[PDB]
């Protein structure tokens, strides 16, 4: 079996710059190598067929090169939409084998998060539970720290964090932080705080509320 | 205009078998090969095998020999894959594609298979209203299996909406969806989240009210 | 070393997605494991064998033979002697 080696696991590029996604074949596959673009939560789109030939409705920014064992996908003039997973595939012989994939990140000017704290709904409080949600929206880089504080004291137990994939338009990231605690535990504390720590500020952005 | 219609998701019991469809349209079906790929989350793609409509010719990747059965219905331009004696290794996104000597060109939407003996549970929908712009949300808690869709103001409110990936808590999914509306439009205008869970055949509409 | 026995057809010649042909042959002779005798004749064509030098791993074993047959009328000879299997192929 042939092994497609897409060594580049992650790649960050600013809009307009050039990126070269490499793929290495375990044996001579000739030119029977295709490239696919997989945008988050979407089907893969055919970009390059037979190592060097661009498909119909594919910008001339996309370029395929090589033969035998070294194959490269080149995206000149990187765009915000180019935000995807890129992969090579051999169809030289059965079984058809795919490259590891290359998650392309799009570099942009640092953007501070837009923090919003939300208390548990009266509906949830009637079911015996209490979830305290925090939205840390539209920021760059993806690296961020979210801290919860219950009456001054830190809490990590019950906290669930979810990052969105990078935005196709603005190139920013968003993150939801959910502290799940019992109705009883919630009703035994007053000040709920959430401290977002990002490189955009020396002072962490603090959004809070009191049960009164 | 090439279209391979694949059912969105399928919930299967461990040890049971699944039959998934790939409805081709927009091209001469009996003259192109059909491909089938596997995609486990955060992992790469795997070629299950391929079929030829105009001959019934089959090629399987040995890795899938005892697992996949590739049939074709030319009268319905539908291609099929049957996966048997299911295990958790089989929970993945299955793709179908058109083939040629250029390989895969037009990929279908993929069926997200989930292997579990767990009961389908409808979610609890909680509105997130705070205590220049006002961010609102909805909390889709304790549902099985994936996925759910959160619609804001019948879809008019978009490009201000963030839909957050579903996390697991004791075998059930929880997800949040945010919306950002100019401070003047709320509470002055009605802001509603229409949560849909096809598995449970539910749809819960919640009105975002102040205080 | 070359196989010297009967090779029957397990699965007939078939064109692949990648524009090649495959034959699945059962070996009914002895001396196995042995190299499968493969000839591609025209109306003798060289280097049109895609497979990694085919072998009959044991008696009763099936072997996939990937070829790049010439365009149009070709003839594939599997085995030697009067038990050799001549296969006619057409490539469009």
């Amino acid at each position: 079996d042939i092994v497609m080696t897409q060594s580049q696991k992650f790649m960050s590029t600013s809009v307009g710059d050039r990126v070269s996604i490499t793929c290495k074949a375990s044996q001579n596959v000739r030119t029977s190598v295709a490239w696919y673009q997989q945008k988050p939560g979407q089907s893969p789109k055919a970009l390059i067929y037979l190592a060097s030939n661009r498909h119909t409705g594919v910008p001339d920014r996309f370029t395929g090169s090589g033969s035998g064992t070294d194959f490269t996908l080149t995206i000149s003039n990187v765009q915000s939409e180019d935000l995807a997973d890129y992969f090579c595939l051999q169809h030289w012989t059965y079984p058809y084998t795919f490259g590891g994939g290359t998650k392309l990140e799009i570099k942009r000017a640092d953007a501070a998060p837009t923090v919003s704290i939300f208390p548990p709904s009266s509906e949830q409080l009637t079911s015996g539970g209490a979830s305290v949600v925090c939205f840390l929206n539209n920021f760059y880089p993806k690296d961020i720290n979210v801290k919860w504080k219950i009456d001054g004291s830190e809490r990590q137990n019950g906290v669930l964090n979810s990052w969105t994939d990078q935005d196709s338009k603005d190139s920013t990231y968003s993150m939801s932080s959910t502290l799940t605690l019992t109705k009883d535990e919630y009703e035994r504390h007053n000040s709920y705080t959430c401290e977002a720590t990002h490189k955009t500020s020396t002072s962490p952005i603090v959004k809070s509320f009191n049960r009164n | 205009d090439v279209q391979l219609v694949e059912p969105g998701a399928e919930l299967v019991q461990p040890g049971a078998s699944v039959k998934m469809s790939c409805k081709a349209s927009g091209y001469t079906f009996s003259s192109y090969w059909i491909n089938w790929e596997k995609q486990r989350p955060g992992k790469g793609l795997e070629w299950i095998g391929n079929i030829y409509p105009g001959s019934g010719t089959v090629n399987y990747d040995d890795k899938f020999k005892s697992k996949a059965t590739l049939t074709i219905d030319t009268s319905s331009n539908t291609a099929y894959m049957q996966l048997s004696s299911l295990t958790s290794e089989d929970s993945a996104v299955y793709y179908c594609t058109r083939g040629g000597s250029h390989a895969m060109d037009y990929w279908g939407q993929g069926t997200s298979v989930t292997v579990s003996s767990a009961k389908t549970t409808p979610p609890s929908v909680y509105p997130l209203a705070p205590g220049s712009s006002v961010t609102l949300g909805c909390l889709v808690k304790g549902y099985f299996p994936e996925s759910v869709t959160v619609t804001w103001n019948s879809g008019s409110l978009s490009s201000s909406v963030h839909t957050f990936p579903a996390l697991l808590q004791s075998g059930l999914y929880t997800m949040s969806s945010s919306v950002t509306v100019p401070s003047s439009t709320w509470p002055s205008q009605t802001v509603t989240c229409s949560v849909a869970h096809p598995a449970s055949s539910t749809t819960v509409d919640k009105k975002l009210e102040p205080r | 070393t070359m196989c010297s026995g009967k090779f029957s057809i397990d699965k007939e010649m078939a064109e692949t997605q990648h524009g090649t042909t495959v034959v699945k042959v059962k070996y009914e002779g002895a001396g196995a494991p042995c190299k499968v005798p493969i000839e591609i004749r025209d109306v003798k064509v060289v280097g049109r064998i895609i497979s990694s030098t085919p072998f009959a791993e044991y008696t009763n074993s099936v072997t996939n033979i990937e070829l790049e047959p010439p365009f149009g009328d070709s003839y594939i000879v599997i085995g030697v002697g009067d038990s050799a299997l001549t296969l006619h192929w057409f490539r469009k």
